[PDB]
């Protein structure tokens, strides 16, 4: 299978500097072109560079050029993305692609992508707290910044019955909630914990569903 | 740059039926490529050069046209096709991709299973009362909520967050969350949550 991993997504000021990491493997990473694609928060797509096999050749849309340089390492199969001069509208999840010998020019291979933030707000680790009265459970996830977080229940095994509520952002935070929907006889009889990871703030947090 | 205009915004159909969304070009494509997006994942490739279907995408679906229009077709709709279209060429530099069509599916009216729930203890102690209300699987998707503390309607503080529609019963959800203080909330005892497409209504008491 090919696989695409982006990292070094993240939080960064207006006028700053961030730097994107691809790692590619399942294909001879050094006969493909690459390109990243960004997807805002309008949930608009642009391509925003593209490279060669051996890194010669590079190209970018007017709104980026100057600010980001797209390179590549043949060795560690890693592509990268250096954003300079970043403005507000670089707010976007960043993809890495990979195309086609084939020509034609779709994208062939998507990453699960990396958000990049550009704002002057801090980063701040959510508090989490249990929402206790089939029955439904939540988890409460306030004041976090910036995006994203992951909120599973009992390792993934009730994921079924989850629904995951967009983060609204309020006084410079965000805060979003997610639900679980269990059988009566399921909870309270079992425990039932919701596991909010915040990869900005290299936090996770537990918190055991019990009726108040 | 080629312009992608695609059709309609939205495309709402039910289950069983034939629909066709449309992706026009400002000037001539030789190929035109497509990608199915579902909320919380990557476009995924769905149709490659005009007509093929990339591994794993249904028969149902097809792709034709040529020039400057091209269109993705579904012969009989499921609810699993809930999702962003999004059409996207590259026969000129640079590439460019359509705003995309949504396709939501019709079903049966369903009520909200409505859950209200009290600030955790931590909460209040740190001087917070967020009281949040689930509407959970609902259809349509227009749905009102409105909040009442000791019977009287609250509108300050009421912030609504809605899902996209469940590519497997077809539903949406939506959650309303009451940001009171900790100080505010305790001048009061009876919460509720409301919600109409006669109502569904929720309740607590502080007190209990
Ligand atoms: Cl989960």
């Amino acid at each position: 299978e090919v696989q695409l991993v982006e990292s070094g997504g993240g939080l960064v000021k207006p006028g700053g500097s961030l730097k994107l990491s691809c790692a590619a493997s399942g294909f001879t990473f050094s006969d493909y072109y690459m390109y990243w694609v960004r997807q805002t928060p309008e949930k608009r797509l642009e391509w925003v560079a593209t490279i060669n096999d051996g890194g010669t050749y590079t190209y970018y849309p007017d709104s980026v050029k100057g600010r980001f340089t797209i390179s590549r390492d043949n060795a560690k199969n890693n592509l990268y993305l250096q954003m300079s001069s970043l403005k507000s509208e670089d707010t976007a999840m960043y993809f890495c692609a990979r195309g086609s010998q084939l020509g034609r020019g779709e994208f062939a291979y998507w990453g699960q992508g990396t958000l990049v933030t550009v704002s002057a707000a801090k980063t701040t680790p959510p508090s989490v707290y249990p929402l206790a009265p089939s029955v439904t459970l939540g988890c409460l996830v306030k004041g976090y910044f910036p995006e994203s977080v992951t909120v599973t229940w009992n390792s993934g095994s009730l994921s079924s019955s989850v629904h995951t509520f967009p983060a609204l952002l309020q006084s410079g935070l965000y805060t979003m909630s997610s639900s679980v929907t269990v059988p009566s006889s399921t909870w309270p009889s079992q425990t039932v914990t919701c596991s909010v990871a915040h990869p900005a703030s290299s936090t996770t947090v537990d918190k055991k569903l019990e009726p108040s | 740059q080629i312009v992608l205009s695609q059709s309609p915004a939205i495309l709402s159909a039910s289950p069983g039926e034939k629909v066709t969304m449309t992706c026009r070009a400002s000037s001539s494509v030789s190929y035109m490529h497509w990608y199915q997006q579902k909320p919380g994942s990557s476009p995924k490739p769905w149709i490659y050069a005009t007509f093929n279907l990339a591994s794993g995408v249904p028969a149902r679906f097809s792709g034709s046209g040529s020039g400057t229009s091209y269109s993705l077709t579904i012969s009989r709709v499921e609810a699993e096709d809930a999702a962003t279209y999004y059409c996207q060429q590259w026969s000129s530099n640079p590439p460019t991709f359509g705003a995309g069509t949504k396709l939501e599916l019709k079903r049966a009216d369903a009520a909200p299973t409505v859950s209200i729930f009290p600030p955790s203890s931590e909460q209040l102690t740190s001087g917070g009362a967020s009281v949040v209300c689930f509407l959970n699987n609902f259809y349509p998707k227009d749905i009102n909520v409105k909040w009442k503390i000791d019977g009287s309607e609250r509108q300050n503080g009421v912030l609504n967050s809605w899902t996209d529609q469940d590519s497997k019963d077809s539903t949406y959800s939506m959650s309303s969350t009451l940001t009171l203080t900790k100080d505010e909330y305790e001048r009061h005892n009876s919460y509720t949550c409301e919600a109409t497409h006669s109502p569904i209504v929720k309740s607590f008491n502080r007190n209990e």
